[PDB]
RNA sequence: GAGCUGUAAGUAAGCUUUGAUCCAGAGAUUUCCGAAUGGGGAAACCCAGCAUGAGUUAUGUCAUGUUAUCGAUAUGUGAAUACAUAGCAUAUCAGAAGGCACACCCGGAGAACUGAAACAUCUUAGUACCCGGAGGAAGAGAAAGAAAAUUCGAUUCCCUUAGUAGCGGCGAGCGAAACGGGAAGAGCCCAAACCAACGUUGGGGUUGUAGGACACUCUAGUUACAAAGGACGACAUUAGACGAAUCAUCUGGAAAGAUGAAUCAAAGAAGGUAAUAAUCCUGUAGUCGAAAAUGUUGUCUCUCUUGAGUGGAUCCUGAGUACGACGGAGCACGUGAAAUUCCGUCGGAAUCUGGGAGGACCAUCUCCUAAGGCUAAAUACUCUCUAGUGACCGAUAGUGAACCAGUACCGUGAGGGAAAGGUGAAAAGCACCCCGGAAGGGGAGUGAAAUAGAACCUGAAACCGUGUGCU
RNA sequence: GAGGGUAGCGGAGAAAUUCCAAUCGAACCUGGAGAUAGCUGGUUCUCUCCGAAAUAGCUUUAGGGCUAGCCUCAAGUGAUGA
RNA sequence: GACAAUGGUAGGAGAGCGUUCUAAGGGCGUUGAAGCAUGAUCGUAAGGACAUGUGGAGCGCUUAGAAGUGAGAAUGCCGGUGUGAGUAGCGAAAGACGGGUGAGAAUCCCGUCCACCGAUUGACUAAGGUUUCCAGAGGAAGGCUCGUCCGCUCUGGGUUAGUCGGGUCCUAAGCUGAGGCCGACAGGCGUAGGCGAUGGAUAACAGGUUGAUAUUCCUGUACCACCUAUAAUCGUAUCG
RNA sequence: GACUCGGUGAAAUCAUAGUACCUGUGAAGAUGCAGGUUACCCGCGACAGGACGGAAAGACCCCGUGGAGCUUUACUGUAGCC
């Protein structure tokens, strides 16, 4: 769904509208972690950044750079993953 | 569980009464008689009803 | 198609795009007890024989197969006792055993409390309990029937007849059938007369408008019964994949809320997202997809197969059977004027001019053909598998059990049987300073909130303490 | 002292209605079963109008019933009431 | 307007309040819902509002429908908390002092004195219990007081057999029984044969050692059964 | 043992309680009613006249068309025996 190295826009929470880049992927909670944002302060004391719903992110046009859904078509014989509201492929 | 070899005889199941109409339970048996008849292998003696002697049997 | 080694943390050491982990179909390994089956036994243990093999100069030791009982089939099989037959030793057998849903069905045996305002006939009740046999359904089933019309035509189940006719210390009370309206709906095979062998196996034959043997000119495989084994392509389950549509400002920790402007809809069911979302995510409407295993179905294979009526010399059509008496039981019907049908004892018939029934019995009419055997459907029930619903509960409620509950615990034993849910959106679960031996507390810090600090959402009353105005 | 036997419509008793798991004129557990109780106890919000009886008869009846007397609501006849 | 009536047990009749859910319509709410506390408010009654504190996400209003619809009593059921009350008791009994440990000592360790049993409060072992046994740490709960201690908590350890008791030996009383007998079913009894010690048969003693084992480990000296290769003597042996 | 001090620390009972006496009254024997007479507020150690004092829904007597055990020339049956 969201795969990791991926480049996403925060649509909401605290820092929403921040681009950033995916660097952690926990599917069992459907968490995922995002690079600068959704910092955490832990008494041990360090900060560090903490996960952030799936449901809050969206992935980012390669050209627009605007955020977008995912579709499918079945370009080749395998399946990859192209851009609503355009036809470029991720 | 004794019953007739030729027929099948057993015993059964009822009611005694009195003048007055009260019931207990009691049995019907069969006139068994321990004679002995023609078998396939050993002449054995088996459990025959009384009844069954009748119209001719061997022994 | 990218993470993974369960709850469970946490630390190590690891695997994975050369396809980890996961989902589905199919295979292999599967200790010991338990019907337990080599013998024994206080289940989860002990002790052997026989045949091979592994190690020891040799015993000791170990591994792999087999050895229970009963029953059914071939062989050898003195007895007492001449031939034989009881006992015996072998060979074979997806032969039997035990459990299961305390639901449904058919048999054997069979109470009491209670009602009658006492009680014995009666009722409770052929109910509870016990035993036996099965099946996915079981039981019944092809007129010796129902009746009185210018008739019907196997069985089963629903409505009505009807609380009627009846039964009853005529008290309490018990209580039908036929007709009529519907669901479902096919009927066949054996014994005898007769025909050729050596009592046997084949053919023939199955009935009431009377059928058949005998003599007469005499032609639809139904594997759910009707006779029993196999080969031919289409749907349905057991994993899944695509699948339309939103952006701003205000409050706020967070927007899905409010104010404004757009879009989709064979998709406005539902769940989750830092708050109440048709257009954020998983989905929904619609369509597609199956190595392999398992069901149903239908077009050819394959396996059986004698189709019609007039005449009736003679012969056949179920015997200790029908029926009667005595003592019981069951029919709604308590022996009563009790027909119809079952058991025990004793007597005991006839052979189409025959026999049975039409509620004692006789006569006349009408209907039918017992004493042999099978048969799907409509009907009843839920321990389980998939998909759904409710003017049903919301932690003293709902299953006894929302937590690892038939657990703690109580009893020698059968048996009885609880209490216990909630931090926050995110562990971000208080670094650091001060009082101790520690528990605890005061600051600082994380958080919107810490009197949300893990004995953690709100936090009533009983009850226990401190200070104050009047007395 | 140890190993065993006799089981409730039953056992054992030098005999007391004595004992059979702290219980015995008939043990304990589970079912019929929510047995039966003409007998005690209990029965949850608020206002307005009307308002008794403790008597006769019968009763296997006497602290229980049934009919009649007395209370309440509605529809009818119309001086029949004191 | 004018008049008349309005005490009440059993019991009869009528109009109403409040709680939970459903349908339709219309509303409120993070600029703060239900719930909880206070107030000097409203109606003829059951009852209804408003404001302020806490609370953190749902809830009223109108007309209809339905019911697990209203609590002070049942020697009622379950949970919590009082009075008796700082009251009764703290389960046979002789302790005193010095030194240590320690935050804290009448109660814990070490030494001295005194005291009690001694046909037993001493030493073994059968049944039964099942880790309560040893060492090092700890003081929430258990100990009828305290506790630096423990049969209590945490972490690690401890049981060694040819000769001892049981089996590869034997049978009492009883139990189970191939065939067999009896019995509505289930099953009862019983022959050959087995199971079954509290009995019979059967080869080892002394000393030392650890914090925890001792006819078991070690040292010294024995015994019983079985197997293997030459041998004295033996082919009428010898075994049964 | 009880009594004072230190440590620990229950129970039966309980409608709410600021709980006097005499003569009367009362469902006929009053801390709570009438009249009068006594009595400043709060503790501790003792005794037992009352609170018809506390445990036990009176086993004595009676009632129920309630139970159970026993007896006989009560009634109706029956296991066995002739």
């Amino acid at each position: 769904h969201i795969k990791k190295g991926d480049n996403v826009k925060v649509i909401a929470g605290k820092d929403k509208g921040k681009e950033g880049k995916v660097i952690a992927t926990l599917p069992k909670k459907d968490r995922v972690v995002v690079e600068g944002v959704n910092i955490m302060k832990k008494h041990q004391i360090l900060e560090t950044e903490a996960a952030i719903h799936v449901s809050n992110v969206q992935l980012l046009d390669p050209k627009t750079n605007e955020p977008t859904r995912v579709g499918y078509k079945f370009v080749d014989g395998k399946k990859v993953r192209i851009a609503k509201k355009s036809g470029e492929e991720i | 569980g004794k019953q007739c070899f030729v027929t099948g005889r057993k015993a059964s199941t009822g009611n005694r009464r009195s003048h007055a109409l009260n019931s207990t339970k009691r049995r019907w048996n069969a006139n068994l008689q321990k004679v002995r008849i023609l078998v396939d292998g050993k002449p054995k003696k088996v459990w025959v009803s009384a009844r069954a002697l009748k119209s001719g049997k061997v022994t």
